[PDB]
């Protein structure tokens, strides 16, 4: 019953946004602070009396909420969510994403401030509503709501040193990309709900109903691939990977932009919640090419990042290879690798809010954003340099960041699965070692190789610095402490998990 | 005792006839004329398939044919008038600004 | 057989319209004004609308060996009607800019309308024919109405000569299926066959010949190089009844025939329409890539939306809502096209005379036209299948209706052709808010914005909420 | 050697096919009426023989 208010508090804390701009410019960056405060409020209030912990693995469906309502009875669609322990921990993270989101667009007040925010919060409701659908229309409807704020929002609040088209360039290639892959996916649905009408004669796109639909190999491998390439384009998995430093280097440089749309993780929980259920020997077939498409996407993405003289597109593609850990993780049938790939998804998620938000503060600093134009940054600035070798150390691997956790239990029960496959990952976070130590050499230490390196630059402001510190405190309590997390998270993971392999 | 095939067969070749008219010559005055064998080829079909059924049809649908050619020969030979008008030169390939 | 009372009340908004043509122009010829000759001719197209209500409290039943009046009548009737009425309002203030007559663009209009109106009713070859040609005849004189500006000229020639050719392969291929059939009627056409004799070679030729005709008119690949044209160079109230009404009518005459002939179910006819659909949907939007002139743009996405809804019709002997999403789709198609042809009609109002360039620019719109600009921008997203926007459902019903029947080339064209839509329109909706160097006080200004604006409402909550449009169109049941 | 991204040229070569073919199509719309005549013509002819040899 809060679940609807969980995607209409962003809605309507957006159209507020937009509305009381006349009142002040100042004004509604306040609004989209208390959205979004009560959004994480409602989240927290649904973890806290969800008991989580205590619920055990009954098999899908098990909704600790649900909510129905009618939408379009001819095909049978309805507004129907459901919240689980998954999907819970992504709700929470996304509006904690949104709240530090709306926290980065502060002090930056001009005219149509409020339409950013209300393009900020109808990505946040967007990104909520995918967490929350269980049915496939209203999945498919939230996966493409988000893609026109989030081009609006790069092509016109985006880079300001950019020429004007490439962020217009960036923006068209994010939108073509993530919205071909959505109608693949709407052409897999359609197929699926035609399959189970031929079966039973009722119409439904509801999820729950759509479980157990008899269908021979072909189609179900056909209609596991149009829902695996839209969850790949998303992901990133290579090579569909291409709009993602584009998208990123063109964002709206407080980098607020990366954290509501491009940073969250939609298209894991996708892969876990629709393609393992729904099609499961077709998974277990397509298993190995997507655990060679997550090596691939680990080694492509260090050498990608190292490569890069640019800071944004470095992050972009160590975002790339901690998915491939995650896409190895997902197609594993191990509890404790989904285990490691749920606290992968919110320790990245940190991790690189925490990266994006600093590179923001640097480029606010120094008006460049080329590795090669500074150098022994730490001697100028007080606070950055050291909360960037942090964040550094964080998506290197590094135990007492809960990073460390994810890839490690992912490696765990994927070796306990593919030992191969998991040896080459580790290599994999040899070479993540590699393009952390390159960066923070390139950015922070040396000499200055030029004159805006050389001056002593601004420190960092109280709100920055602690939303910064707070990222810090979540990634090492998280590092030491990750229990709550796999308890909230074990009965929606025992249940995919059990699905997928007895069925198998 | 006139085959039916052989009044399509005419009304086929006058309609072949006026389409090589309408496309190979370039002065506005002969594509209209050419519109106009075409038409009246597609009326004597359609009274000739009426007349092999037995039917008034085939003189109502050349009625209503002729209604057409004449409606669109007036405007068609208006548009000419205004062409010459407009520019004194009746060149089809020269009315040709507008392009992809 | 003869005409009853019961007819007369079926034929209601035929002689409303009709009606209304004399009275206009006998007010015309009483004294040349615009304003009151505008409202009458308004007044009968809203008392048409009220009379398809007169005509849905009657019953579905067959007033002529000609018309037959049901659901779909109705609905493509009504579709027809609003795209007069928006074409009227937009009309008027670029005729107010205008120097010599203009009030026979209303009746032209007028009777372009009832043209329409004849080819959502019609169940015959002679309503066919009478209703295309009712509505090409007075879009002649509509897309020249501007004859001294060289542009309207030459759009008014190409269409009539290409209109002209369209109409003899029509009559022609007409008559060589009257030569095969003994009857004339949609239902008969084919009849005469059995035993797996349906592919008769001079029922196949007289419907390919049938088919230049209507795929001429409805802008399908390879009859559709005169789109960009005829819409560039005609004025822009033109461009909006001929983009919307046009196409409207004669793809829905284009359904009741498929529907009701033996021979609709063909093989070969089909497998020819899927071609034509295919070629269609991939030519009109690759097309539309590199386009600066949004009237051309609009034309060749006229191509590639008329080539979806061919998708549609060709699972219309398989499948079963290929009507329903005809309906919903050309609902939306004719509120998107409405609201983009209504702000390019509205930015080029009042008429500047034969000499001063028309350019819509589009670019640096929302500095200066803020809520005409969001209603362009929602089009345009409407137009890409956007959700939140009715175009999407339409997409959508287009996409069910080919994945029940198994179309899977037509399936992929689709994806293919909608990701090159969504670079091109996106293209336009984020040049709208970008920054220009340089470059109404009426309530006819601002009934024109008024419809605009009601234009993007529908398309927006028709696509949060479709229930009521898909209610709507599934109750517009044609007889089985 | 991979500093370039070459799987994002793989995967944006369908971009240069779509601008080429657009492109080559629009060479067809040279804005003759004579040309278009023979446009349909030929559509015709192509429609027509497409019905006899399909049947
Ligand atoms: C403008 C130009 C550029 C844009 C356009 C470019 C082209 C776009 C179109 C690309 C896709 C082409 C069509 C792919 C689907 C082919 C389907 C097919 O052949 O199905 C045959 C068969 C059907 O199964 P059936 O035999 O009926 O099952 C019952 C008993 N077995 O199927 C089977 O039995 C199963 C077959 C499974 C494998 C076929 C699909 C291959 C897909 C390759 C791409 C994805 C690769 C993996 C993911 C990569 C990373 C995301
Ligand atoms: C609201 C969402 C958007 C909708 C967009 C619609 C666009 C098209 C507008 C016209 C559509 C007309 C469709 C009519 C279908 C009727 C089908 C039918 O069979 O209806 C039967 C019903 C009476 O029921 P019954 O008892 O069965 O009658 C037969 C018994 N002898 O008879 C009826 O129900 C009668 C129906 C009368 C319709 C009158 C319409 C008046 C004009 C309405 C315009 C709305 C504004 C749209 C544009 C806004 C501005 C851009
Ligand atoms: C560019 C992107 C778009 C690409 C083009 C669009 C998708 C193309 C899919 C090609 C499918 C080929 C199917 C070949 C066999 C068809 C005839 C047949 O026998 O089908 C089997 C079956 C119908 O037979 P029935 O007796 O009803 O059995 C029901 C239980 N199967 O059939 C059914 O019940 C339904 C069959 C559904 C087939 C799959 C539909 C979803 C496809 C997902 C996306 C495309 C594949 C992955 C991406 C490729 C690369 C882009
Ligand atoms: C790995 C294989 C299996 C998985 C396949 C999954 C397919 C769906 C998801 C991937 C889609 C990839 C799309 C790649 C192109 C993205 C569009 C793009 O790059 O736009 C930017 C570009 C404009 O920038 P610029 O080059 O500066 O402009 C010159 C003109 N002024 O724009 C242009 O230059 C023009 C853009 C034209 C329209 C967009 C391109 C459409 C191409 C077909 C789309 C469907 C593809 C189907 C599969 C193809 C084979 C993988
Ligand atoms: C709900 C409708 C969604 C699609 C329509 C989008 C248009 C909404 C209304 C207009 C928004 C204008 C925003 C302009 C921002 C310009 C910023 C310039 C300075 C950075
Ligand atoms: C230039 C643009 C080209 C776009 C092409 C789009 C093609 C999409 C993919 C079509 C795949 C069709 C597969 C048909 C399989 C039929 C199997 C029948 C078995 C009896």
């Amino acid at each position: 019953m809060l679940l609807p208010w969980l995607i209409l508090i962003p809605f309507i804390g957006g159209f507020l946004c937009w509305q009381t701009e006349r009142f002040g410019v100042k004004v509604p960056r306040w609004i989209a602070l208390i959205t979004m405060g009560l959004t994480l409020a409602l989240s927290l209030q649904l973890w806290l009396q969800g008991g989580y912990s205590l619920t055990q693995s009954a098999g899908i469906p098990q909704w600790q909420s649900e909510f129905d309502m009618p939408w379009i009875p001819r095909f049978g669609i309805s507004i129907h969510l459901a919240i689980d322990g998954l999907s819970l921990l992504m709700v929470v993270l996304t509006g904690l994403l949104g709240v530090l989101a709306v926290l980065c667009s502060w002090k930056e007040i001009e005219k149509y401030q409020g339409f950013f925010h209300l393009n900020l919060m109808w990505i946040l409701g967007g990104v909520i509503g995918v967490f929350l659908a269980i049915d496939m229309f209203l999945f498919f409807f939230f996966w493409e709501m988000m893609l026109v704020p989030m081009y609006f929002l790069i092509a016109l609040w985006g880079h300001k040193a950019s020429d004007g088209k490439t962020r217009i360039t960036a923006a068209t290639k994010f939108f073509i990309y993530t919205q071909a892959s959505g109608l693949v996916m709407l052409i897999a649905i359609l197929a699926l709900v035609f399959v189970h009408y031929n079966a039973t004669g009722v119409w439904t796109f509801n999820y729950e109903e759509l479980l157990n639909t008899p269908m021979s190999s072909g189609v179900e491998y056909l209609l596991m691939l149009g829902f695996f390439i839209a969850f790949a384009v998303k992901m990133p998995v290579v090579p569909l990977h291409g709009w993602l430093p584009d998208a990123h280097s063109q964002a709206p440089t407080a980098g607020s932009v990366d954290l509501a749309g491009i940073l969250l993780k939609t298209a894991a929980y996708g892969l876990l919640r629709f393609s393992l259920p729904l099609f499961p020997n077709a998974s277990a077939e397509f298993a190995p090419i997507a655990m060679w498409l997550g090596v691939i996407g680990i080694f492509y993405g260090a050498w990608m990042a190292f490569a890069q003289t640019d800071i944004k597109r470095l992050i972009a593609y160590t975002s790339v290879s901690h998915m491939g850990f995650v896409l190895i993780a997902i197609y594993t049938g191990s509890q404790l690798a989904y285990q490691g790939a749920v606290i992968q998804m919110i320790a990245h998620g940190l991790s690189a809010a925490g990266l994006f938000i600093l590179c923001g503060q640097l480029y606010e600093r120094i008006h460049t954003r080329d590795m090669r134009m500074m150098g022994g940054l730490w001697s100028k600035m007080k606070w950055l340099p050291a909360l960037s070798l942090f964040f550094a150390v964080a998506t290197l691997g590094m135990p007492g960041t809960g990073n460390f956790v994810g890839e490690f239990m992912i490696l765990f029960g994927s070796f306990q699965v593919v030992p191969v496959i998991t040896v080459i990952s580790t290599f994999g976070l040899v070479f993540a070692s590699v393009y952390s130590l390159a960066m923070l050499h390139r950015a922070y230490f040396g000499k200055a190789k030029s004159q805006i390196a050389s001056q002593e630059l601004p420190g960092m402001s109280l709100r920055e610095l602690f939303m910064i510190l707070l990222l810090v405190v979540l990634l090492v309590l998280l590092g030491f402490y990750p229990q709550p997390i796999l308890d909230t998270s074990h009965s929606a993971i025992g249940n995919i998990q059990q699905w997928f392999v007895n069925s198998v | 005792m006139i085959p039916l095939q052989h009044g399509l067969i005419l009304a086929a070749i006058l309609f072949v006839l006026g389409l090589t008219g309408l496309v190979i010559r370039r002065n506005l005055l002969f594509m209209l004329i050419g519109l106009e064998i075409m038409i009246n080829a597609s009326a004597l079909a359609f009274v000739v398939a009426g007349s092999y059924w037995g039917q008034t049809d085939g003189q109502v649908m050349y009625i209503l044919a002729i209604s057409l050619a004449a409606a669109e020969a007036s405007i068609g030979l208006a548009l000419l008038l205004q062409l010459h008008r407009r520019r004194q030169n009746l060149n089809i390939d020269s009315v040709s600004e507008m392009r992809g | 057989m003869t005409i009853t009372p019961q007819n007369l009340i079926a034929l209601l908004p035929l002689l409303i319209v009709g009606l209304t043509v004399v009275v206009v122009m006998l007010s015309i010829a009483w004294r040349r004004n615009h304003f009151l000759n505008a409202t009458l001719s308004v007044i009968g197209l809203n008392a048409a609308l009220v009379s398809l209500w007169f005509v849905g409290q009657a019953g579905a039943m067959d007033v002529t060996p000609l018309m037959r009046v049901d659901g779909f009548a109705m609905l493509y009737t009504g579709l027809v009607l609003l795209a007069s009425l928006a074409t009227c309002t937009f009309a008027y203030p670029w005729l107010e800019g205008y120097n010599d007559n203009k009030d026979e663009f209303y009746l032209l209009v007028l009777i372009a309308a009832l043209g329409g109106i004849l080819l959502a009713n019609a169940n015959h070859l002679a309503s066919l024919f009478l209703g295309i040609e009712l509505i090409s005849l007075p879009l002649f004189g509509l897309v020249g109405y501007a004859f001294r500006q060289k542009r309207s000229l030459e759009a008014s020639i190409k269409y009539t000569i290409l209109s002209a050719a369209a109409s003899s392969f029509l009559l022609f291929g007409m008559a060589l299926v009257y030569a095969q059939s003994g009857d004339l009627s949609f239902v008969a056409l084919g009849k005469n066959l059995g035993d797996g004799m349906l592919n008769e070679p001079l029922l196949l030729a007289g419907f390919g010949l049938m088919i230049v005709g209507l795929g001429f008119k409805l802008s399908l690949v390879p009859f559709h190089l005169w789109t960009p044209d005829v819409y560039q160079g005609a004025p822009a109230p033109v461009s909006t009844f001929l983009a919307t009404a046009s196409k409207i009518a004669i793809f829905g005459v284009v359904m009741r025939l498929f529907l009701y002939a033996p021979v609709g179910d063909s093989e070969a006819i089909r497998v020819v329409l899927a071609i034509i659909a295919f070629a269609s949907i991939i030519f009109g939007n690759l097309m539309a890539l590199s386009q600066t002139n949004i009237k051309r743009l609009l034309g060749y996405s006229s191509i590639s939306h008329l080539g979806y809804l061919l998708v549609a019709l060709i699972a219309l002997q398989t499948g079963e809502m290929s009507m329903e999403a005809v309906g919903v789709y050309l609902a939306g198609y004719l509120f998107s096209s409405l609201g983009a042809f209504g702000v390019v009609s509205l930015m080029s109002s009042p008429y500047r005379g034969p000499d001063a360039d028309s350019l819509f620019s589009y670019r640096g719109l929302f500095w200066h036209r803020p809520i005409l600009a969001a209603v362009m921008t929602v089009m345009m997203l409407s137009l890409a299948g956007i959700p939140m926007t009715l175009g999407f459902i339409g997409k959508f019903y287009v996409l069910a209706v080919g994945v029940q029947a198994h179309l899977w080339w037509l399936v992929g064209a689709v994806v293919v052709g909608s990701a090159i839509g969504l670079y091109y329109y996106l293209r336009v909706a984020v040049s709208l808010y970008l920054h220009a160097p340089e470059q109404p006080s009426n309530w006819q200004y601002s009934a024109g914005g008024i419809v605009v604006l009601i234009s993007a409402l529908l398309v927006l909550v028709l696509g949060v909420w479709p229930q009521p449009l898909i209610s709507i169109v599934r109750l517009a049941m044609p007889l089985m | 050697l991979l500093k370039r991204d070459p799987l994002n040229s793989m995967m944006n070569i369908p971009a240069v096919l779509s601008r080429f073919a657009g492109k080559g199509l629009l060479l067809s719309e040279n804005g003759y009426l004579r040309w278009y005549v023979a446009s349909m013509s030929i559509g015709a002819v192509v429609v027509l023989a497409l019905l006899m040899v399909l049947r």
